[PDB]
Protein backbone atom coordinates (compact mmCIF):
# COMPACT_ATOMS: atom_id res chain seq x y z
CA UNK A 1 0.00 0.00 0.00
CA UNK A 2 2.37 2.71 1.22
CA UNK A 3 5.71 2.67 -0.62
CA UNK A 4 5.94 -0.21 -3.12
CA UNK A 5 3.32 1.19 -5.49
CA UNK A 6 4.98 4.62 -5.56
CA UNK A 7 8.29 3.00 -6.50
CA UNK A 8 6.52 1.02 -9.23
CA UNK A 9 4.54 3.82 -10.90
CA UNK A 10 5.50 7.25 -9.53
CA UNK A 11 8.10 8.12 -12.21
CA UNK A 12 10.86 10.24 -10.61
CA UNK A 13 10.74 9.38 -6.91
CA UNK A 14 13.70 7.80 -5.10
CA UNK A 15 15.34 8.23 -1.70
CA UNK A 16 18.30 7.06 0.38
CA UNK A 17 18.47 4.22 2.91
CA UNK A 18 14.90 2.91 3.02
CA UNK A 19 14.94 -0.49 1.27
CA UNK A 20 17.08 -3.60 1.83
CA UNK A 21 17.33 -5.70 -1.32
CA UNK A 22 19.02 -7.35 -3.21
CA UNK A 23 22.33 -7.40 -1.31
CA UNK A 24 22.08 -3.70 -2.02
CA UNK A 25 23.67 -1.75 0.85
CA UNK A 26 26.76 -3.66 1.96
CA UNK A 27 28.93 -0.56 2.42
CA UNK A 28 26.74 0.02 5.49
CA UNK A 29 27.39 -2.46 8.29
CA UNK A 30 23.77 -2.33 9.50
CA UNK A 31 22.35 -4.02 6.39
CA UNK A 32 25.25 -6.39 5.71
CA UNK A 33 24.77 -7.65 9.26
CA UNK A 34 21.64 -9.53 8.18
CA UNK A 35 23.21 -11.48 5.31
CA UNK A 36 26.42 -12.08 7.24
CA UNK A 37 24.44 -13.49 10.16
CA UNK A 38 22.27 -15.75 8.00
CA UNK A 39 25.39 -17.06 6.25
CA UNK A 40 27.11 -17.50 9.63
CA UNK A 41 24.22 -19.61 10.93
CA UNK A 42 24.32 -21.62 7.70
CA UNK A 43 28.08 -22.17 7.93
CA UNK A 44 28.02 -23.20 11.58
CA UNK A 45 24.97 -25.37 10.83
CA UNK A 46 26.93 -27.58 8.42
CA UNK A 47 29.58 -27.91 11.15
CA UNK A 48 27.05 -30.01 13.08
CA UNK A 49 27.61 -33.78 13.25
CA UNK A 50 25.11 -36.27 11.84
CA UNK A 51 23.57 -33.56 9.65
CA UNK A 52 22.24 -34.04 6.12
CA UNK A 53 22.84 -31.36 3.48
CA UNK A 54 21.02 -31.20 0.14
CA UNK A 55 22.04 -29.47 -3.11
CA UNK A 56 19.35 -30.43 -5.62
CA UNK A 57 18.77 -28.98 -9.08
CA UNK A 58 21.30 -26.17 -8.66
CA UNK A 59 23.19 -24.49 -11.48
CA UNK A 60 26.08 -23.52 -9.18
CA UNK A 61 26.14 -19.91 -10.34
CA UNK A 62 27.78 -18.80 -7.08
CA UNK A 63 31.46 -18.83 -6.12
CA UNK A 64 31.55 -18.65 -2.31
CA UNK A 65 29.35 -21.73 -1.87
CA UNK A 66 31.55 -24.00 -3.99
CA UNK A 67 34.79 -22.89 -2.32
CA UNK A 68 33.26 -23.26 1.14
CA UNK A 69 32.06 -26.77 0.26
CA UNK A 70 35.51 -27.70 -1.07
CA UNK A 71 37.18 -26.42 2.09
CA UNK A 72 34.58 -28.10 4.31
CA UNK A 73 35.13 -31.63 2.98
CA UNK A 74 36.71 -32.59 6.32
CA UNK A 75 33.23 -33.72 7.38
CA UNK A 76 32.82 -37.38 6.31
CA UNK A 77 29.01 -37.00 6.22
CA UNK A 78 28.48 -35.05 2.99
CA UNK A 79 25.96 -36.44 0.48
CA UNK A 80 24.83 -34.61 -2.66
CA UNK A 81 22.21 -35.37 -5.32
CA UNK A 82 22.03 -32.91 -8.22
CA UNK A 83 19.72 -32.79 -11.25
CA UNK B 1 74.40 -55.19 13.43
CA UNK B 2 75.22 -55.66 9.72
CA UNK B 3 78.81 -56.71 10.52
CA UNK B 4 77.94 -60.08 12.06
CA UNK B 5 79.85 -62.63 9.97
CA UNK B 6 82.77 -60.20 9.69
CA UNK B 7 83.05 -60.12 13.48
CA UNK B 8 82.99 -63.93 13.60
CA UNK B 9 85.78 -64.13 11.02
CA UNK B 10 87.82 -61.50 12.87
CA UNK B 11 87.53 -63.26 16.23
CA UNK B 12 88.31 -66.66 14.69
CA UNK B 13 91.36 -65.24 12.89
CA UNK B 14 92.16 -62.81 15.72
CA UNK B 15 91.67 -59.10 16.28
CA UNK B 16 88.49 -57.07 16.34
CA UNK B 17 87.39 -54.19 18.52
CA UNK B 18 85.56 -54.37 21.85
CA UNK B 19 82.17 -53.92 20.17
CA UNK B 20 82.76 -56.91 17.89
CA UNK B 21 83.73 -59.14 20.82
CA UNK B 22 80.73 -57.93 22.84
CA UNK B 23 78.26 -58.63 20.03
CA UNK B 24 79.87 -62.02 19.37
CA UNK B 25 79.65 -63.08 23.02
CA UNK B 26 76.08 -61.81 23.51
CA UNK B 27 74.91 -63.32 20.19
CA UNK B 28 76.02 -66.90 20.91
CA UNK B 29 73.03 -67.41 23.23
CA UNK B 30 70.61 -69.96 21.77
CA UNK B 31 67.45 -68.35 23.15
CA UNK B 32 64.20 -67.50 21.39
CA UNK B 33 64.33 -64.05 23.02
CA UNK B 34 67.31 -63.15 20.78
CA UNK B 35 66.90 -62.93 17.00
CA UNK B 36 69.74 -62.91 14.47
CA UNK B 37 69.34 -60.98 11.21
CA UNK B 38 72.11 -60.75 8.62
CA UNK B 39 72.41 -59.14 5.23
CA UNK B 40 73.73 -56.21 3.26
CA UNK B 41 70.51 -54.23 3.74
CA UNK B 42 68.27 -56.25 6.09
CA UNK B 43 69.89 -54.72 9.19
CA UNK B 44 69.81 -51.24 7.62
CA UNK B 45 67.00 -48.75 8.19
CA UNK B 46 65.72 -49.21 4.63
CA UNK B 47 64.51 -52.78 5.20
CA UNK B 48 62.50 -51.72 8.27
CA UNK B 49 60.04 -49.63 6.23
CA UNK B 50 58.38 -52.58 4.49
CA UNK B 51 58.21 -54.78 7.61
CA UNK B 52 55.26 -52.80 8.98
CA UNK B 53 51.95 -54.60 8.30
CA UNK B 54 48.77 -52.80 7.34
CA UNK B 55 45.78 -53.05 9.71
CA UNK B 56 43.12 -55.58 8.78
CA UNK B 57 40.21 -53.14 9.09
CA UNK B 58 41.97 -49.89 8.14
CA UNK B 59 41.15 -48.87 4.54
CA UNK B 60 43.97 -49.31 2.04
CA UNK B 61 42.78 -47.09 -0.83
CA UNK B 62 44.56 -43.73 -1.11
CA UNK B 63 42.08 -40.89 -1.59
CA UNK B 64 44.07 -38.04 -0.03
CA UNK B 65 45.70 -36.85 -3.26
CA UNK B 66 42.27 -36.71 -4.92
CA UNK B 67 40.95 -34.51 -2.11
CA UNK B 68 44.02 -32.26 -2.26
CA UNK B 69 43.78 -31.77 -6.02
CA UNK B 70 40.02 -31.20 -5.83
CA UNK B 71 40.57 -28.49 -3.21
CA UNK B 72 43.36 -26.94 -5.28
CA UNK B 73 41.32 -26.88 -8.50
CA UNK B 74 37.71 -26.20 -7.51
CA UNK B 75 38.75 -24.07 -4.52
N1 LIG C 1 22.36 -14.51 3.48
C1 LIG C 1 22.75 -15.09 2.17
O1 LIG C 1 22.58 -16.24 1.94
C2 LIG C 1 23.40 -14.15 1.07
C3 LIG C 1 24.76 -13.89 1.07
C4 LIG C 1 25.29 -13.06 0.08
C5 LIG C 1 24.44 -12.53 -0.88
N2 LIG C 1 23.15 -12.80 -0.87
C6 LIG C 1 22.28 -12.21 -1.91
O2 LIG C 1 23.07 -12.67 -2.86
C7 LIG C 1 23.24 -11.52 -3.87
C8 LIG C 1 23.08 -12.00 -5.33
O3 LIG C 1 22.91 -13.40 -5.38
P1 LIG C 1 22.33 -14.04 -6.81
O4 LIG C 1 20.97 -13.45 -7.09
O5 LIG C 1 23.29 -13.68 -7.93
O6 LIG C 1 22.20 -15.69 -6.71
P2 LIG C 1 21.14 -16.56 -7.65
O7 LIG C 1 19.73 -16.36 -7.14
O8 LIG C 1 21.22 -16.07 -9.08
O9 LIG C 1 21.52 -18.19 -7.60
C9 LIG C 1 20.58 -19.13 -8.08
C10 LIG C 1 20.33 -18.84 -9.60
O10 LIG C 1 20.87 -19.77 -10.34
C11 LIG C 1 19.97 -19.78 -11.68
N3 LIG C 1 20.25 -21.02 -12.43
C12 LIG C 1 20.90 -21.10 -13.59
N4 LIG C 1 20.98 -22.36 -13.98
C13 LIG C 1 20.37 -23.13 -13.06
C14 LIG C 1 20.12 -24.50 -12.89
N5 LIG C 1 20.57 -25.43 -13.88
N6 LIG C 1 19.46 -24.93 -11.83
C15 LIG C 1 19.05 -24.07 -10.92
N7 LIG C 1 19.25 -22.77 -11.02
C16 LIG C 1 19.91 -22.27 -12.07
C17 LIG C 1 18.70 -19.65 -11.26
O11 LIG C 1 17.96 -18.88 -12.18
C18 LIG C 1 18.78 -18.93 -9.92
O12 LIG C 1 18.13 -19.68 -8.94
C19 LIG C 1 22.09 -10.51 -3.52
O13 LIG C 1 22.49 -9.19 -3.83
C20 LIG C 1 21.94 -10.64 -2.25
O14 LIG C 1 20.60 -10.35 -1.88
C21 LIG C 1 22.62 -13.58 0.06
Amino acid sequence: DEYINDIINKDDFYRGQHLIYPGANKYSHTIGFVYGEMFRRFGEFISKPQTALFINGFGFGDYHINRIILGALLNPSFHVVIY
Amino acid sequence: YPELKEAITKVSKGGGSEAEKAIVTLKNMAFNQVTVVGGGSKAYFNSFVEHLPYPVLFPRDNIVDELVEAIANLS
